[PDB]
């Protein structure tokens, strides 16, 4: 359809991964390069933490709306990948135009970063890791609304699992936000990454850490109003549940109960996919038993502080409703 | 855990069941029937 061009290292040369992982950050902040070839290196990036990442994106790939030609690469010249034309002078152009574009800036905060040559495998592990884990925390901050920050790298810092050396530029994260923003592709193929690590079968021990946290929180944070009503709102079984206004909201809550349970792991990522499905399990769907809950957590509930603020939907007869329903039950 | 999830999900499915099939008589249980009456 669609098609898209996948660069992959053909061998576990830490030298020939390093290149072609800094001419992938290369191609997504380089003014002459297709938003096809982009969302290819986005792929290279994404995946570059697997023993064959070719084999990872083929065996994972759910996606329609585009081929992907994966492109193996068996060594690097002059930072570009060698391939087995004018095709060659293309992705001279990607480089140059990256290059020329900014200020002698890097995609790198240490600009030492940039020419570095390594050939140890645990500084390669750690520069790509450190890498991937910056790209991943752009899909946490897409996730949660705009109403909350650093704290993420930093404890990953702190906990050595990241390398401060190999931080990115704002702008380069800019890039690869926008990117992440705009192609649906990426976001799905991420989300079967998701899905994949939480299987998982990998001894990418560190690469399936980080991505594990992340997956992790986006799912506690989509989810948290519906499970939260479910488990405060239906779990405490208050005969308040029988009053007619409540009767369109169970129904609706129904549905999306029996979703979760033919979907599976892919309904909490949902949030990250299509728009028209991102607010599937939102709790303004079914707000009067969601503000009814609400009333039963802060009701009974330490840890249920936040729900005390109206973020939209809460209707506060419903609350009272909740407060009152929980106060009788001792 | 998602087992506990899991868990929560269908039992949320039998709450909801409970309530549909028996909706009246748990209704004279709480002493009325809309929210906008008084209750007692
Ligand atoms: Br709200
Ligand atoms: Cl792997
Ligand atoms: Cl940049
Ligand atoms: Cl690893
Ligand atoms: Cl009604
Ligand atoms: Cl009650």
């Amino acid at each position: 359809t669609t098609k898209i061009r996948i660069f992959v290292p053909a061998t576990n040369s830490p030298e020939l991964r390093w290149e072609l992982t800094l001419f992938a950050l290369d191609v997504i902040r380089s003014p002459s390069a297709a938003e096809s070839m982009k969302v290819g290196a986005a792929f290279t990036l994404i995946s570059m933490y697997s023993e064959r990442p070719g084999a990872l994106i083929r065996s994972l790939l759910n996606d329609p709306d585009i081929e992907a030609v994966i492109i193996d690469v068996g060594s690097m010249v002059n930072g570009i990948p060698v391939m087995e034309q004018e095709e060659m002078e293309g992705l001279m152009r990607i480089l140059k135009t990256a290059r020329d574009s900014s200020k002698g800036k890097t995609p790198f905060v240490d600009s030492r970063a940039y020419g570095l040559r390594i050939t140890d495998m645990s500084t390669l592990v750690s520069a790509v890791i450190t890498i991937e884990a910056q790209i991943w925390i752009l899909i946490a901050k897409a996730v949660t609304a705009p109403d909350t920050e650093t704290r993420r790298w930093a404890k990953y810092v702190q906990q050595k699992r990241v390398n401060p050396f190999f931080a990115l530029t704002q702008q380069w994260l800019t890039e690869m936000r926008n990117l992440l923003s705009q192609s649906l592709s990426v976001r799905k193929f991420m989300v079967e990454i998701l899905i994949e690590v939480k299987k998982g079968g990998s001894a990418k021990g560190r690469a399936v850490e980080i991505i594990s946290d992340i997956g992790n929180y986006v799912e506690e944070t989509g989810m948290a109003g519906f499970f939260a009503t479910i488990r405060f709102g239906l779990e405490t079984r208050y005969p308040a549940l029988a009053l007619n206004e409540f009767q369109s909201d169970l129904n609706t809550i129904k549905s999306l109960m029996l979703l979760y349970r033919e979907i599976g792991p892919r309904a909490p990522y949902m949030v990250l996919l299509e728009e028209s499905i991102q607010t599937k399990f939102a709790p303004g769907g079914y707000p009067l038993l969601w503000s009814f809950a609400m009333g039963v957590a802060t009701t009974i509930d330490r840890s249920m502080g936040a729900l005390n603020i109206n973020r939209g939907y809460l209707e506060p007869m419903y609350f009272r409703l909740g407060q009152k329903s929980a106060r009788h039950h001792a | 855990g998602a087992m506990d999830k899991l868990e929560l999900v269908n039992d949320g499915l039998n709450i909801i069941d409970f309530i549909q099939k028996n909706q009246k008589e748990i209704q004279k249980t709480y002493g009325r029937s809309s929210i906008q009456q008084p209750s007692i």
